[PDB]
């Protein structure tokens, strides 16, 4: 009865490299998280967007565990350009001190 | 790192996604929790401040749980600490799901 958005999990370092990816990726944008695993997520982000994707990382950081929330086209498997919305805020385990990242949660949605 | 997994819940806190990571610390397959509720797990003597902790959830967005015991699948309860971030739909600003960082801390 309810249909959900189309959705997956992934972790990134600070400069934006896939240090986790859910498997819903598939069925999100097509790869196999082994095909997304040690990129940069910026490599599959269209070209107008690349900047503002580069700058949400440094914003996430800056706003030190609270959500920030961005919207590009991100190159599919098969090639079309998909409308996500990544909601992403940055973690550190409070036991100790290493360094923060990023988790973002990546849905297709209408634009 | 090694003590942390990754959920996603929705807005009743069913599982819709859990970190293999899981399956070494508390013996689950996430296959197994996937649309059961995680009040199904908590000890009961933690049910009702974490209860309290979910209700504020939609108020402030992120709260952290503090430490309750979790049922593993064998050997008993593993104590627990979560952050839990609330996912909002963007065009009404609507709770979509729930992301939870949880680590063991037992």
């Amino acid at each position: 009865s309810v249909c959900q958005p189309t959705r997956f999990i992934s972790r990134h370092n600070i400069e934006g490299i896939f240090t986790f990816v859910d498997h819903r990726c598939v069925a999100t944008v097509g790869y196999q998280p082994q095909e997304l695993l040690g990129k940069n997520i910026v490599e599959f982000c269209h070209p107008e967007d690349q900047q503002l994707l580069r700058d949400s990382f440094q914003q996430v950081v800056k706003l030190k565990g609270q959500v920030l929330s961005v919207m590009f086209r991100f190159r599919s498997k098969n090639q079309e350009w998909l409308w996500m919305r990544t909601s992403s805020f940055t973690f550190q385990n409070p036991y100790s001190d290493e360094i923060e990242y990023i988790i973002c949660t990546n849905t297709n949605v209408k634009n | 790192d090694s003590k942390t997994f990754l959920s996603e819940h929705s807005l009743d806190m069913k599982f819709s996604y859990c970190d293999e990571r899981i399956t070494e610390l508390m013996g689950y397959e996430p296959e197994e929790l996937l649309g059961r509720s995680i009040y199904e797990y908590y000890h009961a003597l933690d049910s009702d401040h974490l209860t309290k902790t979910h209700h504020d959830m939609f108020t402030k967005g992120q709260v952290t749980t503090g430490q309750y015991r979790m049922l593993a699948k064998r050997g008993g309860y593993v104590w627990v600490e979560t952050q839990a971030t609330v996912i909002y739909n963007t065009k009404n600003s609507q709770p979509q799901c729930i992301v939870c960082v949880n680590y063991v801390v037992s």
